Order: structure tokens, then sequence, then C-alpha cells
């Protein structure tokens, strides 16, 4: 099926505090089904596929 | 992004 994540695009990702957090995914990890995110102060971090949600999807 | 902070989208 078409990707939902990919390299580059930019996401809402859901924290440990339950709130959500602008992001870039920077790498996807297909097995693991995360992908490291980078946030607004550059921190790179590990969330889970079902935590990330498209910024935009066209449409 | 350099400097940047990390606010949430919506606070509690």
């Amino acid at each position: 099926g078409r990707p939902r994540l990919w390299e580059g695009q930019d996401v809402l990702a859901r924290w440990t505090d339950g709130l959500l957090y602008l992001g870039t995914i920077k790498k996807v990890d297909s097995a693991r089904e995360v992908c490291l995110v980078q946030f607004e102060d550059d921190s790179q971090f590990l969330v889970l596929w079902k935590d990330i949600s498209p910024a935009a999807l066209p449409g | 992004a350099t400097g940047g902070v990390k606010k949430p989208v919506r606070y509690r």
C-alpha cells in the first residue's frame, strides 16, 4: 500500500507527556514500526508509527 | 531548528 510516513515528512508526534509536538521524520525503521523524529529543538527520538500523524495529506 | 524550542500543539 501507499506509504503513510516517509523521510523528510513534517508530522505531529505524541510524546510521553501525552501531548503532540511538531517534528520531521529523519529515519523510518520498518521492523520496529518506529521513526526517528527530529523536534523543533533539534532533539531526535524514536516514536511508534501509531503515535505519528502527517502534518498535511494532499486532499 | 537551530535555537528552536519545543512547545506542544495544545497544553492541558
